[PDB]
C-alpha cells in the first residue's frame, strides 16, 4: 500500500517465493526434506540470501 | 541477459526463414537450368 | 569413316554433360530435402 | 501420489533443460543454421 | 511406338548408368589420388 500510494510500480501477480528463488534451488530444497510449505521455501530462500 | 538472448534466436529464426525463401528460389532455377541441359542433351542425341 | 568420328567425339561429350545433369540433379534433389525439412522444423518452432 | 509427484518434477525440469538448451544452441550457432546439419538434428531432437 | 517405347526406356537407364560408371570413374580418381598422397608421405617417413 505504501509503495502504491507513492506510484512506485511493483509487480503484483508473482509471489515471493518464486521471485526470490527458481524451481531448481526448491526442487533441490525438496530433495534436502525441505518442508513443502510457502512459509518453508521462504525460510530457505532467506537462508540462502 | 535473457532478452539479448532472446533477441538472437529471434534473429536467428528471420534469418532462416529468409534463407530458406531464397533457398526456394535457387531450387526453382536449379530445375530450369536442369532442364534445359537435359532437353539439349536429347536434343545432340538424336543429332548422334 | 569421318561421321563414326563425329560419332565418337560427340557422343562421349554429350554422355559427359548428361552425366553433369545427372549430378546437378542429386544437389538438386538434397536441395529439396533440406528445404523440406528446415521448413518442418520452422513450422515447429511457430509456438517459440 | 508420490511416484506422480516425482514424476512431474522430473518432468518439469525435463522441460526446463530441453528450453534452456534450445535458447543456448540457437544464439551459440555461428554463421546460419542451415550451414552445418548438426544444429537442425539437435534442434529436431529437443522438439520431438 | 513399340520400339520407341523400348528405347524411352533402355537409352535413358543405360544413360544413367553412364552417369553412375563415371561417378565411380571420379570415385577411382580419388582413391588414386589418396594412394599416391599416401606412398609419398610413406616414403617420406621411412627415415623417422
Amino acid at each position: 500500500h505504501h509503495l502504491q500510494q507513492a506510484n512506485i510500480q511493483f509487480r503484483t501477480d508473482i509471489a515471493r517465493t518464486e521471485y526470490l528463488s527458481n524451481a531448481d534451488e526448491r526442487l533441490r530444497w525438496q530433495a534436502s526434506s525441505l518442508p513443502a510449505d510457502d512459509l518453508c521455501t521462504e525460510n530457505a530462500i532467506m537462508l540462502k540470501r | 541477459e535473457q532478452q539479448m538472448h532472446l533477441n538472437v534466436g529471434l534473429r536467428k529464426i528471420k534469418e532462416t526463414v529468409d534463407q530458406v525463401e531464397e533457398l526456394r528460389r535457387d531450387l526453382r532455377i536449379k530445375s530450369q537450368e536442369l532442364e534445359v541441359k537435359n532437353a539439349a542433351a536429347n536434343d545432340k542425341l538424336k543429332k548422334m | 569413316r569421318d561421321l563414326e568420328a563425329s560419332i565418337a567425339r560427340y557422343k562421349e561429350e554429350y554422355a559427359v554433360l548428361i552425366s553433369e545433369a545427372q549430378a546437378i540433379k542429386a544437389d538438386l534433389a538434397a536441395v529439396e530435402a533440406k528445404v523440406n525439412r528446415s521448413t518442418a522444423l520452422l513450422k515447429s518452432l511457430s509456438a517459440e | 501420489r508420490s511416484d506422480l509427484l516425482k514424476l512431474q518434477g522430473e518432468f518439469q525440469l525435463r522441460l526446463r533443460q530441453l528450453e534452456k538448451s534450445l535458447l543456448q544452441a540457437l544464439n551459440e550457432v555461428k554463421g546460419r543454421i542451415l550451414d552445418d546439419d548438426t544444429i537442425i538434428t539437435t534442434l529436431e531432437n529437443l522438439k520431438r
